[PDB]
Order: structure tokens, then C-alpha cells, then sequence
């Protein structure tokens, strides 16, 4: 009943996820309730043909930081049907982040959770750090994204 | 058209204006209907910030694979400080 | 396709780009916008004019934008030595930020 769920299309759609990003990629699938689900991770560079369904809803994150990744130059992925039996192609890449979270990501990995507070930084930054990107959030951000459009 | 973004120690980075427009700060410093000096941003921090520009112009709206941004763990606490201020 | 460049002289660094097939005399007009008094150098090697970027050893593989490759003023009559002032050094990395 939210406006980002997989349609119960009951139609097969053989789909290829290959990760062209340095990250370990986590396929996330928004089901029939719109609740994201974790699938087996893709090592960087490689990819697999998957049995998905027409009009299912896939998005992709770095399995580590949960950083937002792109797919076919977009946040979300929905296939359609395989024309003449040929398969759909999901090209998972890095987005041009802002140098802000780009750097956030780095500080975030090198510094353990508790000791963000030791870093010699201005005060708004401990919150910039402490709010590491989230999928449940990036679902709410996007629903009103498309509700405005 | 070009700008001259100078650092604290006195490094003068002449970059493309549209590249500089990537900053939200530097967009509201050139907005009056050139040069900008930064007093608390070093050179080793600003050259790397002029890099996000050449690369943000290059790779935003690109259908290819898009390369990772390189951050040496040492310039890592000073670019976050630069960027949070820069707004890019 | 093309290279990515940092053209350095003293405390001047210029963020530009040029095609790998295009020459040096072209890059010396590009600088004549920011010729008779101008010498470019790969590291310590004086580049000559009728040579291209690929001929001077800037593959677009060694001149990516997120780390561009680095490319002398003739005052009066003679040239200066190629002078480039390095950037400052960051503080040593904090006690917890280290492994």
C-alpha cells in the first residue's frame, strides 16, 4: 500500500546484475509489502543472471557502509519483459557522491563507532558522521520524491 | 571564464568557473548581478577539492562505469572540514 | 578520450584538460588564454612543441580527473628554472583514525 512495492506480476524476467563498482554489492528487493529484502552479495567486478519478475523493485547498496549505489544511472531498477527471450541488464555502479559523504565514508571506516567523538572536528560533523546512510530512510526520501512527481 | 581560488599558505588554483559552481559556497560568492580567498583552507586540501570539480563535471551524467574518489587517510579529516564548509 | 592536467608554476596550479592526440603548441595557446616565452616539462624533461600529449607520455590512463597529471616563464630573454612550490602537509593522522 506504500508506493514502492514489487507488483505481483507473476511473469518471469531473467535479469543480469553485474557490479561495475569497487564495493561488495547487496541486492535489495522491495517485496509485495514494500519491505526491503537482502539477497546474496556480488563481489566487485562480477555479475550473475538472476531469475526475477517483471515489475519487481530492486536497489543496490555497498554491503558494508550501506552506501547508495546506482543501477542503469538511477536509484531504482524495474525490468519489464525480456523481448524475444533476451535478458534485461542491471549495470550497478558508483554514483558521484558529494565530497562531504565521500569523506564521511572514509572517516567512518577508519574510525571505530565509539570514537567519532575523539576526532578534532566541528560540532555538526559528529552528527554528519553519526547518521550513516540507511535504506529504510532512503525509502522514505524516495516515496515523497515520486509523490511530488 | 576562470576563477582564482587561493589557499591559506598562498596557493592560487585557477580552475574553470562552471567547475567551481559545483560548490554551494563558491556559487553564493560569485552571485552578484574573479578571485576568492580562503583563510582556513590549506593547499593540500584545496587542490584535492579542485579535483572533485574536474571529476564532478566529468562523471555526473555518464552512462559508463564511474571511478572511485581517492582519499588518502591523512587528508581525510581536512577535506571533510573543507567540504562541510564548501558544500559539495 | 582525453587527459586531465595540473599545469604548475610556483604557487599557480591550473585545472585543465586536453586531448591525447593534440600537441603542446595547442596547450601553449590554452595557457596563452590564462608562446614565445613558455616552456613545458614532463617532470624534468623539456617538452617540445611538435609533439602530442601521448608522445609526451600523458595517456588518459595516467591523467585521470580525480588525480590529474602534472605539466617555465621566459622573462626578458632567458628562461627561469622550472619552479613549483609543493603544497602544505596535513597533520599526522589522529590516534584512533590509525589501524
Amino acid at each position: 500500500r506504500p508506493v514502492l512495492r514489487s507488483v505481483n506480476s507473476r511473469e518471469p524476467s531473467q535479469v543480469i546484475f553485474c557490479n561495475r563498482s569497487p564495493r561488495v554489492v547487496l541486492p535489495v528487493w522491495l517485496n509485495f509489502d514494500g519491505e526491503p529484502q537482502p539477497y546474496p552479495t556480488l563481489p566487485p567486478g562480477t555479475g550473475r543472471r538472476i531469475h526475477s519478475y517483471r515489475g519487481h523493485l530492486w536497489l543496490f547498496r555497498d554491503a558494508g557502509t550501506h552506501d547508495g549505489l546506482l543501477v542503469n544511472q538511477t536509484e531504482l531498477f524495474v525490468p519489464s519483459l525480456n523481448v524475444d527471450g533476451q535478458p534485461i541488464f542491471a549495470n550497478i555502479t558508483l554514483p558521484v557522491y558529494t565530497l562531504k559523504e565521500r569523506c564521511l565514508q572514509v572517516v567512518r571506516s577508519l574510525v571505530k563507532p565509539e570514537n567519532y567523538r575523539r576526532l578534532d572536528i566541528v560540532r555538526s560533523l559528529y552528527e554528519d558522521l553519526e547518521d550513516h546512510p540507511n535504506v529504510q530512510k532512503d525509502l522514505e526520501r524516495l516515496t515523497q520524491e515520486r509523490i511530488a512527481h | 571564464m576562470y576563477v582564482k581560488l587561493i589557499s591559506s599558505d598562498g596557493h592560487e588554483f585557477i580552475v574553470k568557473r562552471e567547475h567551481a559552481l559545483t560548490s554551494g559556497t563558491i556559487k553564493a560568492m560569485l552571485s552578484g548581478p574573479n578571485e576568492v580567498n580562503f583563510r582556513e583552507i590549506p593547499s593540500h586540501v584545496l587542490s584535492k577539492v579542485c579535483m572533485y570539480f574536474t571529476y564532478k563535471v566529468r562523471y555526473t551524467n555518464s552512462s559508463t562505469e564511474i571511478p572511485e574518489f581517492p582519499i588518502a587517510p591523512e587528508i581525510a579529516l581536512e577535506l571533510l572540514m573543507a567540504a562541510n564548509f564548501l558544500d559539495c | 578520450m582525453d587527459v586531465f592536467l595540473m599545469i604548475r608554476r610556483h604557487k599557480t596550479t591550473i585545472f585543465t584538460d586536453a586531448k591525447e592526440s593534440s600537441t603542446v603548441f595547442e596547450l601553449k595557446r590554452i595557457v596563452e588564454g590564462i608562446p614565445d616565452e613558455q616552456r613545458l616539462y614532463k617532470d624534468d624533461q623539456l617538452l617540445d612543441d611538435g609533439k602530442t600529449l601521448g608522445e609526451c607520455g600523458f595517456t588518459s590512463q595516467t591523467a585521470r580527473p580525480q588525480a590529474p597529471a602534472t605539466v617555465a616563464f621566459r622573462a626578458d630573454d632567458t628562461f627561469e628554472a622550472l619552479c613549483i612550490e609543493p603544497f602544505s602537509s596535513p597533520p599526522e593522522l589522529p590516534d584512533v583514525m590509525k589501524p
